[PDB]
C-alpha cells in the first residue's frame, strides 16, 4: 500500500533521499519504520519510531516525516549501502496491521549510465499452431539495474499475464531483464499493434509490433 | 566465580542504564509541565525539538537495556546450569 | 543478545501443509511477541501473523485467516508456522521477528522488529521433471531494414535450472546473449537467447539454436526462418 520509487542513484559521497508516500490511516497518524536488506540477508532495522536509530547504524542515516509522506536520507554514500530499502507503518485500515512498502533499489553507481536496448519479438509462427501466443520483450545493457515494463494494446495498458525478471548483471558490468506476456491467439490478431514500453530513470523506450 | 564476575558486571551496567533512562525521562516531565504552564497563561518551536531530542536518548537506552537484560538472563541460566 | 535461527527450507505441492520453526538462541523471548512476515521474490515484505508466547494470544491477517495457524512453545523456546491449503502465490521467503514493545503487544502503535530470523525458502510448485518447448522467433520487417538484424529462440516451460543454449553446433560466439529464466505463476522456467547478425546474411545462412536440458535428458534442435 505504501508507495516507493523503484530506484534512486548517487555517486560515492552524495546524499540520497528515499520517499515513501502513504495514506492518512497509516503514515499520517502512526510511526514510520525503515529496513535495509542486503542481497541474501534478512531485512535489518535501519530507522525506527520516526527518526530514532538502532545501535550500530551510522549517523549518516536519517529518517524524516512530514504529513502523510515520509523520507529516508542517506548522506555520504559508500559501497556498503548498495541494498534494498523498505518503509513500514502500522495501519488502522481494514487491509491489516503493519503495512510495508514496495522497495527502493539504491545504487552506488561505479560504471557510467547506459541507455536500455529493447528488442521485442512477435508470437512464434510455430507457437500459433499449438494454440498459444507469447510476446518476448528483452532488455539489454542498462545502468542502474532497475526497469519498469509497461505493456500496451491499442492504447490500453495490460496488467494480467505479465512476468518480469529482476535485472541480472552482465559480463560487461551492465544489466539485463526479460518480460513475457501470455495471450490467446484470438486476442493477438484482433488488436492493431502491441507495444513494450520500458521505463528507465524517467526515460521510456517503446518498441511496436504488428500482426 | 568466573561466571558470577561476568554476571555482576552486567547487572551493574544495567543499573546505570535504568538510571540514565530515569534521568532523561525527568527532563521530559519538566518539558510537559512547561507546556501546561504555557497554556495556563492563556486560558515553542524549540520545545518540539527538545521533546524529540530526549525521546531519542530514552529509546536508545531502552534498546540497550533490553539487550543487556537478555544477556543477564542467559548468563543466570548458564550459572544455574553449572551449579547443579 | 537474542538471535533467531530458522530451519526447514522445503518444496511442497499445491494444497499441502508446511511447518516452519523459529528457534531462539542467546536469550528467551519471555516478555516479547514474535511475528511472521513473508517476502515474495522480487516483491516486498508482507505481515503474516503474530503470537505472544507468554500469554497465548494470536493475531492473523485477513488474507490468511483460517488457513494460517501459528503456535509458540515456551519450554523449548520455539515458534512454529503452519499453512493449510497451499496456493501457487505462496512461494516466498518466510521470516520470523519480534516486536520490541512489551506493553500491549499488538496494535499498540508499535511495529518495532529488531532481531530477524535467517529466513526459509518455501517453494510452491508441482514440478519434478519437465521438458522444454522451443519456438523460433522471427525478426520484424523494421528491424531487418537497417544495417544489423536480431534473431532469437524462445524456450518455454521447463523445470528445473539450468539450460545452456549453443548456436550452430558451437560456431556462433560473437553477439550471442542468453537471458536468465523467468519464474511463471505455474512455477515453470522460461528463457530466450538472441544473436545479432548482419542483414545481408539472412538470405543464405541457416541459423539453428541447440537447446539441451540435463535433468529430463531432452535435446531439441530448432531452426530460425526469416
Amino acid at each position: 500500500v505504501l508507495t516507493q520509487p523503484p530506484s534512486v542513484s548517487g555517486t560515492p559521497g552524495q546524499r540520497v533521499t528515499i520517499s515513501c508516500s502513504g495514506s492518512s490511516s497509516n503514515i499520517g497518524n502512526n510511526y514510520v519504520y525503515w529496513y535495509q536488506q542486503l542481497p541474501g540477508t534478512a531485512p535489518k532495522l535501519l530507522i525506527y519510531k520516526n527518526n530514532i536509530r538502532p545501535s550500530g547504524v551510522p549517523d549518516r542515516f536519517s529518517g524524516s516525516k512530514s504529513g502523510t509522506s515520509a523520507s529516508l536520507a542517506i548522506s555520504g554514500l559508500r559501497s556498503e549501502d548498495e541494498a534494498d530499502y523498505y518503509c513500514a507503518a502500522w495501519d488502522d485500515s481494514l487491509s491489516g496491521p503493519y503495512v510495508f512498502g514496495a522497495g527502493t533499489k539504491l545504487t552506488v553507481l561505479g560504471q557510467p549510465k547506459a541507455a536500455p536496448s529493447v528488442t521485442l519479438f512477435p508470437p512464434s509462427s510455430e507457437e500459433l499452431q499449438a494454440n498459444k501466443a507469447t510476446l518476448v520483450c528483452l532488455i539489454s545493457d542498462f545502468y542502474p539495474g532497475a526497469v519498469t515494463v509497461a505493456w500496451k494494446a491499442d492504447s490500453s495498458p495490460i496488467k494480467a499475464g505479465v512476468e518480469t525478471t529482476t535485472p541480472s548483471k552482465q559480463s560487461n558490468n551492465k544489466y539485463a531483464a526479460s518480460s513475457y506476456l501470455s495471450l490467446t491467439p484470438e486476442q493477438w490478431k484482433s488488436h492493431r499493434s502491441y507495444s513494450c514500453q520500458v521505463t528507465h530513470e524517467g526515460s521510456t523506450v517503446e518498441k511496436t509490433v504488428a500482426p | 566465580t568466573v561466571q558470577v564476575r561476568k554476571l555482576l558486571s552486567g547487572i551493574v551496567q544495567q543499573q546505570s542504564n535504568l538510571l540514565r533512562a530515569i534521568e532523561a525521562q525527568q527532563h521530559l516531565l519538566k518539558l510537559t509541565v512547561w507546556g501546561i504552564k504555557q497554556l495556563q497563561a492563556r486560558v515553542w518551536l524549540q520545545w518540539d525539538k527538545e521533546i524529540s531530542n530526549y525521546t531519542h536518548i530514552i529509546y536508545e537506552l531502552i534498546e540497550e537495556s533490553q539487550k543487556q537484560q537478555e544477556k543477564n538472563e542467559q548468563e543466570l541460566l548458564e550459572l544455574d546450569k553449572w551449579a547443579n | 543478545a537474542l538471535q533467531l535461527v530458522q530451519s526447514g527450507a522445503e518444496v511442497k505441492k499445491a494444497g499441502s501443509s508446511v511447518r516452519v520453526s523459529c528457534k531462539a538462541s542467546g536469550a528467551t523471548f519471555s516478555s516479547y511477541s514474535i511475528s511472521w512476515v513473508r517476502q515474495a521474490p522480487g516483491q516486498g515484505p508482507q505481515w503474516m501473523g503474530g503470537i505472544v508466547p507468554s500469554s497465548g494470544a494470536a493475531k492473523y491477517a485477513q488474507q490468511f485467516q483460517g488457513r494460517l495457524t501459528i503456535t509458540a512453545d515456551t519450554s523449548t523456546n520455539t515458534a512454529y508456522l503452519e499453512l493449510s491449503s497451499l496456493r501457487y502465490d505462496d512461494t516466498a521467503v518466510y521470516y520470523c521477528t519480534r516486536d520490541r514493545s512489551r506493553v500491549r503487544y499488538f496494535d499498540r502503535e508499535s511495529g518495532w522488529f529488531d532481531p530477524w530470523g535467517q529466513g526459509t525458502l518455501v517453494t510452491v510448485s508441482s514440478a519434478s521433471t519437465k521438458g522444454p518447448s522451443v519456438f523460433p522467433l522471427a525478426p520484424s520487417s523494421k528491424s531487418t531494414s537497417g544495417g544489423t538484424a536480431a534473431l532469437g529462440c524462445l524456450v518455454k516451460d521447463y523445470f528445473p535450472e539450468p539450460v545452456t543454449v549453443s548456436w550452430n553446433s558451437g560456431a556462433l560466439t560473437s553477439g550471442v546473449h542468453t537471458f536468465p529464466a523467468v519464474l511463471q505463476s505455474s512455477g515453470l522456467y522460461s528463457l530466450s537467447s538472441v544473436v545479432t547478425v548482419p542483414s545481408s546474411s539472412l538470405g543464405t545462412q541457416t541459423y539453428i539454436c541447440n537447446v539441451n536440458h540435463k535433468p529430463s535428458n531432452t535435446k531439441v534442435d530448432k531452426k530460425v526462418e526469416p
